[PDB]
């Protein structure tokens, strides 16, 4: 059954097993297709599949300090569907 | 007014948009409902191991002592598929039993009122929500405040006038860089700092940080 | 302590029923699509622990960070906030935590959770920053700063207490805050009862449903290649329809269980979810909902397969 995908152009040893056929890339991004233990993969790239450490969200530091507050000085109203 | 009436009539065009563009969690369950059928169905082909899986050809086929043992399988096979899909059926309604409590305390605590739950309601400040039916479901679409535009201020748990400590009633104390106001929390809206939007408690030694800005008195101008 | 996720363990039932035998799986096939069946319910069971995990921890959007200056007004966040030098950038008392907690070749496995403990680890560094540097608001909208100070002013005023209450009592409510959680920190030296039932529970099913392999359930043997060695075949089917028969009624009954135990770690995920919203991203007016006592705040810490929250 199927000798293509068992070749070692793309291969990738991960703890969710072995994965075959998708590209490693030291990026990351947003969770496309769950692999597990933290690793993703997508077409997003002339186009492969590629396989990623997902990011979490982008990185915040928030501007503290023992006298400083941020005031609101206008609002949105939103509508969201449940 | 007219600001907040234009921004809720677009969100509401949105929303038309975007379900003109989904309900997969209404489809889901009317998914699983025809699949677990489905399953049932087709278990009564199988011959759960007699000669076939159709009465009438054992009964046609057989003398009846022999079919009463061909006969036994098929209704062991068939029972036992039959209790498999009851008992799946029960684990499910249940979860449904959960979905529906949660949507009818979800309609007293958002429709009939206004929640303070952080959360419950949508993202953001609860404002009000409304219903619409939806096959098999609901559809709550809530309406939120969400603050927008910060800027930044630098502030103060207290001023310090007359050597008395002052703290805002309200509000919050902030500088514009050369003066001192008390603004509402989540608008900013500054206002002079008074004897009217202020409280004193003890003298302006104990706390921690505090600033020397004058209070001022609306009963101190009159002459009689 | 509340348990979030259960193990993603996955069965494959032919395997299981009849190993290597192209015997016994012919004869299998006569029952249908129970082993289907049976492999779309565990499946099911495991995605939903990921979705569970994923509605507990993924409130936040942005990736918060503490500022590197700890001028928090005398409160000390240092054995709830991660340590940057251990090779898990994890909390003093979520290490403390992780080390109070505790086949195969059968056709059993265990799948990884989507998210690892480091992810896990991140997401509730994420929700101290935010709580700690901008109170409720980055629940709302955008993060807005605020003096840690004046956030704990406007948890006294949510409790029905004056500011001035604070800022009279600044240095006493921060000794007694900062003597609590090294009370804590103690205790925890010493149990998490709660998360470890859920592993035991979840263990000693897994090893039932081994033991029944070695059942004969009134056939000759419960080998079946000792079976199909001794007998020829249409007395050696007999026998193998025995098994059979006992081993799906092993997985039929796991499977089930297996089912009504996530059913009651769902319950648990979306109570945890909810805690989250409303003690973490808010403060609660609900009476004994975020702890005893009037709440002002709360903090969550990660737990293996649950959350703390330090209310
Ligand atoms: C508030 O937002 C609306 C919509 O963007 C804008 O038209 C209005 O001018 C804004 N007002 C202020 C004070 O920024
Ligand atoms: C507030 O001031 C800091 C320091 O200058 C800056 O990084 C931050 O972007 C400012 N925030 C706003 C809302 O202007
Ligand atoms: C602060 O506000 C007052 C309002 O009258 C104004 O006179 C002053 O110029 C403002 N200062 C700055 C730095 O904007
Ligand atoms: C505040 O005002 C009092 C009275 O003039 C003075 O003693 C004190 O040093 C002042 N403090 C600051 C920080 O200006």
């Amino acid at each position: 059954t199927w000798r293509v995908y068992s070749t070692g152009s793309n291969v990738f040893q991960t703890r969710a097993g072995c994965l075959i056929g998708a590209e490693h890339v030291n990026n990351s991004y947003e969770c496309d297709i769950p692999i597990g233990a933290g690793i993703c993969a997508s077409y997003q790239t002339s186009q492969s599949i590629i396989a990623y450490t997902m990011s979490l969200g982008a990185e915040n530091s928030v501007a503290y300090s023992n006298n400083s507050i941020a005031i609101p000085t206008n609002f949105t109203i939103s509508v969201t569907t449940e | 007014q007219k600001l907040i009436a234009n921004q809720f009539n677009s969100a509401i065009g949105k929303i038309q948009d975007s379900l003109s563009s989904a309900l997969g969690k209404l489809q889901d369950v009317v998914n699983q409902n025809a699949q677990a059928l489905n399953t049932l169905v087709k278990q009564l082909s199988s011959n759960f191991g007699a000669i076939s899986s159709v009465l009438n050809d054992i009964l046609s086929r057989l003398d009846p002592p022999e079919a009463e043992v061909q006969i036994d399988r098929l209704i062991t096979g068939r029972l036992q598929s039959l209790q498999t899909y009851v008992t799946q059926q029960l684990i499910r309604a249940a979860e449904i039993r959960a979905s529906a409590n949660l949507a009818a305390t979800k309609m007293s605590e958002c429709v009939l009122g206004q929640s303070k739950r952080v959360d419950f309601c949508g993202k953001g400040y609860h404002l009000m929500s409304f219903p619409q039916s939806a096959p098999h479901g609901v559809v709550f679409l809530h309406v939120t405040y969400v603050p927008a535009q910060e800027k930044n201020f630098t502030t103060a748990p207290a001023i310090c006038h007359d050597g008395k400590a002052h703290f805002p009633r309200e509000g919050v104390f902030v500088s514009n860089g050369t003066h001192w106001f008390v603004t509402q929390r989540n608008f900013y809206e500054p206002q002079i700092i008074t004897t009217d939007n202020t409280f004193v408690s003890g003298n302006c030694d104990v706390v921690i940080g505090i600033v020397n800005n004058t209070v001022y008195d609306p009963l101190q101008p009159e002459l009689d | 302590i509340l348990p979030v996720s259960m193990t993603k363990t996955s069965v494959d039932c032919t395997m299981y029923i009849c190993g290597d035998s192209t015997e016994c799986s012919n004869l299998l096939l006569q029952y249908g699509s129970f082993c289907t069946q049976l492999n779309r319910a565990l499946t099911g069971i495991a995605v939903e622990q990921d979705k569970n995990t994923q509605e507990v921890f993924a409130q936040v959007k942005q990736i918060y960070k503490t500022p590197p200056i700890k001028d928090f007004g005398g409160f000390n966040f240092s054995q709830i906030l991660p340590d940057p030098s251990k090779p898990s950038k994890r909390s003093f008392i979520e290490d403390l935590l992780f080390n109070k907690v505790t086949q195969k070749f059968n056709g059993l496995t265990v799948l990884p959770p989507l998210l690892t403990d480091e992810m896990i680890a991140q997401y509730t560094s994420a929700l101290l920053a935010g709580t700690i540097t901008s109170g409720w608001t980055f629940g709302a909208g955008a993060a807005l700063q605020i003096p840690f100070a004046m956030q704990m002013a406007y948890r006294f005023n949510g409790i029905g207490v004056t500011q001035n209450v604070l800022y009279e009592n600044q240095k006493l409510i921060a000794n007694q805050f900062n003597s609590a959680i090294g009370k804590i920190q103690d205790s925890l030296s010493s149990a998490l009862g709660k998360l470890q039932d859920v592993v035991n529970q979840n263990a000693q099913a897994l090893n039932t449903l081994v033991k029944q392999l070695s059942s004969n359930f009134g056939a000759i043997s419960s080998v079946l290649n000792d079976i199909l060695s001794r007998l020829d075949p249409p007395e050696a089917e007999v026998q193998i329809d025995r098994l059979i028969t006992g081993r799906l009624q092993s997985l039929q009954t796991y499977v089930t269980q297996q089912l009504i135990r996530a059913a009651e770690i769902r319950a648990s995920a979306n109570l945890a979810a909810t805690k989250m919203s409303e003690c973490v991203l808010g403060q609660s007016k609900r009476v004994d909902f975020c702890g005893k006592g009037y709440h002002l705040m709360s903090f969550p810490q990660s737990a293996p397969h649950g959350v703390v929250f330090l209310h």
